[PDB]
């Protein structure tokens, strides 16, 4: 067949969140608060073009958007989230409902300094609309011409000729 | 009188004090101060390996904060 055509290394160097599970996960709510549009546009790219090499810059803008987030965290609620994190960090399963005023003391310091409102039950979960530019997949199978169906049966339903035919049978 | 049985009740009752005090030390030893990650879903492994990617010193429960992002 053909080759399989890949990105060079420099087209995939990005900045990463180097930062741990529980990092992330303390602050997921506020993440998903502040970082949607970014988000939501790569993964809209994402299901829609079925190809992550059509999917780099979005991505990258993602990449772009989480670092953001965490530096406008690490100049202003520092302290708050260190222990916050630290306390999601502590259980094995990772628990939130173990970390319920470390989750206040974030949550307030973060509402204060930054304005931001952590999402409610049943906000992230929901399917959101957006708006793009780039262009709808006229073929993201690539998919080739489909063989023409077999032609359906039409006209009139005559009388068999002189019956069945078979041998010395006239009907 | 009836509080004789209860030395090999206080023996017996070490003896089940020792495998859950010993599990639980042990798992506070290996992981860095901390719970033993549970992992029974993919997702939960994943994250766990992206902790041993992110650590940089092949161990997932050496973890990674704000100070590790300019
Ligand atoms: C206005 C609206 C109302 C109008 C009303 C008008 C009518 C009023 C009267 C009402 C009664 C109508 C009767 C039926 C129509 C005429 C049937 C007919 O003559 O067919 C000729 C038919 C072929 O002749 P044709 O010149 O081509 O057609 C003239 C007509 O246009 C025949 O028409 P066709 O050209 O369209 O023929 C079609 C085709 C013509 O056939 C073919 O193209 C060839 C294929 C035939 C089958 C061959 C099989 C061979 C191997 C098996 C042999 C079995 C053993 C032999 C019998 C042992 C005893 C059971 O038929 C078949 O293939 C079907 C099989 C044969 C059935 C015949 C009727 C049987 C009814 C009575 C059963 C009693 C036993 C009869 C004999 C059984 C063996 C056939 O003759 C035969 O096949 C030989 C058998 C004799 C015919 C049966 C006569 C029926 C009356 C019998 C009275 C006596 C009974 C005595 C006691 C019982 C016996 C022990
Ligand atoms: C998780 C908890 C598990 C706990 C398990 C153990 C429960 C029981 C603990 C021990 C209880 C006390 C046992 C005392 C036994 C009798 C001691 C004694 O005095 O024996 C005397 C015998 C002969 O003495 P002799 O010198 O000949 O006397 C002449 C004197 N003019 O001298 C002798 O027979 C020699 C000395 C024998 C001493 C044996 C002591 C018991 C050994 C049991 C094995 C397990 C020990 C514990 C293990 C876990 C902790 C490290």
């Amino acid at each position: 067949p053909g080759i399989v055509e890949l990105p060079s290394l420099e087209d995939l160097k990005v900045q990463e969140v180097k930062v741990s599970s529980s990092v992330l996960k303390a602050a997921a709510h506020h993440y998903g608060a502040q970082c949607d549009k970014p988000n939501k546009e790569f993964m809209l790219c994402r299901w829609e073009e079925k190809d992550p090499r059509r999917c780099l810059e979005e991505g990258k803008l993602v990449n772009q958007c989480a670092l953001e987030f965490f530096r406008q965290i690490k100049r202003h609620c520092a302290e708050p989230f260190t222990e916050y994190w630290t306390c999601i960090d502590y259980s094995g399963l990772q628990l939130f409902r173990r970390c319920r005023k470390e989750q206040a003391q974030f949550d307030k310091c973060v509402l204060d300094k930054l304005g931001w409102v952590r999402p409610d039950l049943g906000e992230l979960s929901k399917v959101t609309k957006v708006k793009t530019d780039r262009p709808l997949p006229e073929n993201p199978y690539h998919s080739r011409a489909r063989p023409e169906p077999n032609p359906e049966v039409e006209g009139d339903l005559k009388p068999a000729r002189h019956g069945s035919r078979l041998f010395f049978w006239t009907m | 009188m009836w509080f004789e049985v209860l030395p090999g009740i206080a023996v017996m009752g070490v003896c089940l004090f020792i495998p859950g005090m010993a599990t639980a030390r042990i798992h506070r030893f290996s992981n860095g101060g901390r719970e033993k990650r549970v992992a029974h879903y993919s997702y939960q492994w994943y994250l766990m390996e992206r902790d041993r990617r992110v650590s940089g010193v092949n161990r997932y429960y050496v973890s990674k904060g704000l100070e590790n992002i300019d």
